[PDB]
């Protein structure tokens, strides 16, 4: 949602979730196998999830099945945590403006 | 006119402000929360563990 | 870097809001001679403010 809070300057007032849980960088890490990257916050989550409670003792193909879950979603959750990152730093930037330009109008 | 529209600039300034850092506050305990998630994964990753561990 | 990107897009948006300032009537001054019209691209840089201070 966009909003003019100013004679010329105009911002976004409120990120749409999937801005913020469902969405990577321009520069997200790349899967080792290119196939592609997990993009969702809680489609990792929930795999982990399933993942880890599977059994596994003694049973191959799904000790190293369930290992290479759990890579994919620390890459995820990587990728995540820069995604909301930039977004915290385009919101500081927002409010740094307001401030500044309050005291102006005034 | 002028400084009616001033006016209007300031409403919209005070709306905007608590929109955003209301957002702020938020993404700031969602960063807590992956941080903490993240560390979850590495212990995760010790091969050593049991299946109810 | 994208996030100083961010960073120094929002700084530079502020830059381009103060050149296109108004005067004190509706009018800009910062048009130049050109008052009575819009001055400045916010693609770009476009200026379109008059020939004359």
């Amino acid at each position: 949602v966009t909003q003019q809070v100013d004679s010329a300057r105009t911002m976004v007032i409120g990120h749409t979730g999937a801005q913020i849980f469902n969405s990577i960088t321009s520069n997200a890490v790349p899967e080792p196998d290119g196939s592609d990257s997990e993009k969702n916050l809680f489609v990792m989550l929930d795999t982990a999830i399933a993942a880890l409670k599977t059994p596994v003792e003694g049973n191959n193909v799904e000790k190293e099945k369930a290992a290479a879950a759990i890579d994919k979603t620390n890459r995820g959750l990587k990728n995540s945590l820069n995604n909301v990152l930039t977004v915290r730093a385009e919101l500081g930037t927002q409010l740094s403006e307001l401030s500044t330009l309050d005291s102006l109008g005034s | 006119q002028a400084q009616a529209q001033n006016s209007q600039y300031a409403l919209a300034r005070t709306f905007a402000t608590q929109k955003v850092s209301l957002e702020e506050s938020v993404l700031s305990q969602v960063t807590t929360a992956i941080q903490t998630a993240q560390e979850k994964i590495v212990y995760a990753g010790n091969g050593t563990l049991s299946d109810d561990d | 870097r994208a996030s100083l990107a961010t960073d120094l897009q929002g700084i530079r948006d502020q830059l381009m809001n103060l050149a296109n300032s108004t005067d004190g009537n509706g009018r800009y001054i910062f048009a130049g001679y050109k008052t009575e019209a819009a001055p400045f691209d916010q693609a770009t840089g476009g200026y379109h403010g008059g020939e004359k201070s």
